[PDB]
């Protein structure tokens, strides 16, 4: 009834059940949905799930999801010196970062509940989104190392494509996600 | 809370859907930056980040402004656009690729 | 434009000065290093060129022998036949807030350039050039270098000051106010539950009747 | 606070004292590393602290991980020793010469 | 008791209500009667006064008094830039700026009320040297969009004549008002 | 929140009623000034100012102490007028002719 997280009734209800999600009041007032803090958040469920998810998702997802928190939650580490100093005299595997989890949640956190399609996803479609964002920072990792920079990197063509990306359905889908397969490897070398 | 019911469909024009998110959006976007600005330097800003902070002021401005004077339902999307104009293509994912061009 | 309100918000705003307290803490001593760096560059500034000016000096006036006007000819008979003109190179290094170009300009410039030997000199004059031009280049853009860096040192240290005499005392100043008003708000709970005790005890005591 | 009538010379292996005041205060000085180098780069460390960088990740990597495994005292005391020795030596003057000339 | 707009007899007194004049501790320190503030306020009237006020002041009241205070609100958004930068490194016209504020203090605030000058004062007295310093300002911006420097109009002695604006007696008051008008437009074009 | 009454002529003497201000708005001046060494430079600054930087530690060291030795109202004044000297005399607005000259 406040906000205040400290209030009683609410907290009683922590320490007497798992899995807590909490949700963020000043990420929503811009206008994401159904935006959580995750950095806030925590399940517990989420090692005694491993068998189903192995067999029926992918034999290699739980890794490629640490993975994503493997950014996501060291994100914040960089966040801070952010408002300590700008992003300025942040360089490069700095603004890398920064960058691509910017599009993390930019994209693979905000569906709706009003939009007429794409608010519901199997796993298969969604785990697909997830393993090109990796990509992407994968070769972005090599592409500074190499030489180039970030900074024409993000005004490629080919960072919208991953954009607009969650839209298309499921038919659609596993030959979209296999446009993109292509359209990668060639699109780092080239440039 | 309702709005999402009478909006659009035939009800309003295609684009109020998308606009307003977006719209909503940048100026989220905007202000920001309003902030980041006043720490660092007087700017220090990216020739990508300066257009936005150009709208910030406008945002306000013009559009939120308004005399006694009335609007219509369409006068008002017209100047919409004309917000969303500035910000240059490319930087509004969350308007879809149709519409977008539809009235650019 | 708001004070800011009476609960949630210590957690939060004390979680303000943890960041902020912590990140100014160590923001000198990232600091400390590039105030090394700048001792490096104040060494090593002056030392050839003001050495190999002086005898440069020597043939100057030197070569003024019956030169004194030949200066004018050998400039016209021999001048632009070693590059004289561009060569400039923006280079880029840390530069904060609003960016900076530092630069060395560096081509060719000094030597013999006239036709066969002419007058002597000349030739040796020239040679001057080499000792002086080269020379000249290093003070002018180490002593750029070392200005530049000055200023961040000290604009650095000016966040410093600020963050470190500004902001914590005042945010500081914020998180009291939130404690003792987080606080009064519970006395009165109390003397108000106290005063339906009395009610509760009071009202029982006739309800022994009698 | 109550730990100094723990591990002793004659009571369960002599050097842990002085281990234990090793890679704290080892530690703690890579931290800050961790973060300084988002704001200059790596080009601008001396040699000796920036393997006080890599210490950070081989500690934090294996050495407090420890999954399923279970271990013992003297076989973790080992492992430690290794890890310091990723550092340059004759530095870690928390700890004594001699213990140093029979392990590395 | 705290001086802090939060006890509720103040919350209480804010809805039946017509205006509001609130004061501040702060000024309080460097003495200015009335330690009114010019950023705490707001009348409720000034929107149904305007009959009898471009009746009987002027004509040249309703607006001329307004445009200044946009000069004063402009000065408080300035002040944070300069003491995150200095009264330096700005553009050179909006020096002028900060101190054209300066004066809108120097002789439009104080008055102690114990000093035989101030104890009345007329819209008349009042709307005079309003009016004066809207001038100044204008003379000033095509003096350096010129290119005179903004310093230069600083040392000029016509600011120490308006200097004494709240010093002359009531009477005699359109003594100075044309008069100086014209050392202002007048001695200020030597340059 | 006297200090208009107990003051000037066929009371006091009549320079209480007048050095009051002077002082006051002598002292303001410097820590106005104080700040902004601090935050831009040494010799970024008028010398407008460094008469009254030093007139600053006159007030301070020299007037505020007075040891446990006494003082009378004479005297104050009598240093008073010391205060002042060092301000040339084009500044001193708050203050009447007279004493100007009866004084230095």
């Amino acid at each position: 009834p406040g906000g205040d997280m400290s209030e009683p009734v609410t907290q009683s209800t922590l320490r007497i059940v798992g899995a807590f999600w909490r949700l963020d009041a000043s990420l929503a007032f811009r206008r994401h949905f159904p935006a959580i803090n995750w950095n806030g958040s925590y399940s517990l469920f989420t090692s005694a799930l491993d068998p189903w998810y192995r067999e029926n998702v992918a034999e290699d997802y739980p890794e490629l999801r640490d993975a994503i928190s493997e950014l996501l939650q060291r994100e914040a580490g960089l966040q801070e010196i952010v408002q300590l100093v700008g992003p300025d005299a942040l360089q490069d595997a700095e603004r890398l970062v920064i960058e691509v989890g910017r599009i993390i949640r930019e994209d693979f956190l905000q569906q709706n509940a009003y939009h007429e399609v794409d608010a519901y996803c199997s796993m298969k479609k969604a785990y697909g989104i997830m393993k090109m964002i990796l990509a992407f920072y994968k070769e972005a990792e090599a592409a500074i190392k190499r030489g180039v920079s970030i900074d024409e990197i993000l005004q490629l063509p080919v960072l919208e494509r991953i954009g607009r990306a969650r839209y298309v359905s499921e038919e659609e889908f596993p030959a979209y996600f296999e446009e993109a397969m292509k359209e990668i490897q060639g699109a780092f070398k080239a440039l | 809370r309702l709005m999402n019911n009478g909006v659009g469909k035939g009800k309003t024009r295609e684009d109020h859907k998308q606009v307003s998110d977006q719209l909503y959006s940048a100026y989220a976007n905007g202000v920001d930056i309003r902030k980041l600005v006043a720490i660092i330097g007087e700017d220090a800003l990216t020739e990508n980040d300066r257009r936005y902070l150009q709208f910030a002021d406008a945002f306000e401005r013009f559009f939120i402004n308004q005399g006694q004077q009335n609007r219509s339902i369409e006068e008002s999307l017209q100047i919409a656009w004309a917000l969303l104009s500035m910000l240059p293509q490319g930087e509004l994912k969350r308007i879809s690729k149709d519409h977008i061009g539809k009235y650019y | 434009s708001q004070v800011s309100p009476t609960r949630m918000n210590l957690l939060q705003r004390r979680g303000q000065l943890r960041l902020a307290q912590k990140g100014v803490d160590l923001l000198k001593k990232k600091r400390d290093a590039l105030v090394a760096e700048f001792f490096g560059l104040v060494r090593e500034a002056m030392e050839a060129r003001k050495a190999l000016d002086q005898a440069a000096k020597e043939a100057y006036a030197a070569l003024l022998l019956a030169q004194a006007f030949d200066g004018p000819e050998v400039v016209a008979g021999a001048a632009l036949g070693v590059p004289p003109l561009e060569g400039v190179e923006a280079e880029v290094e840390n530069v904060w807030g609003s960016k900076v170009p530092r630069l060395k300009a560096t081509f060719p410039d000094g030597a013999l350039l006239s036709p066969v030997g002419t007058p002597a000199y000349t030739l040796e004059a020239s040679r001057a050039f080499r000792r002086y031009a080269e020379a000249l280049i290093r003070v002018a853009n180490t002593e750029t270098r070392l200005k530049k860096i000055g200023e961040e040192i000290k604009k650095t240290t000016r966040r410093v000051n600020a963050l470190e005499q500004v902001v914590i005392p005042g945010i500081r100043a914020q998180i009291r106010f939130i404690q003792q008003v987080l606080e009064q708000r519970e006395r009165e709970d109390t003397f108000r539950l106290k005063r339906i005790k009395g009610k509760i005890e009071a009202r029982e005591a006739e309800e022994e009747g009698g």
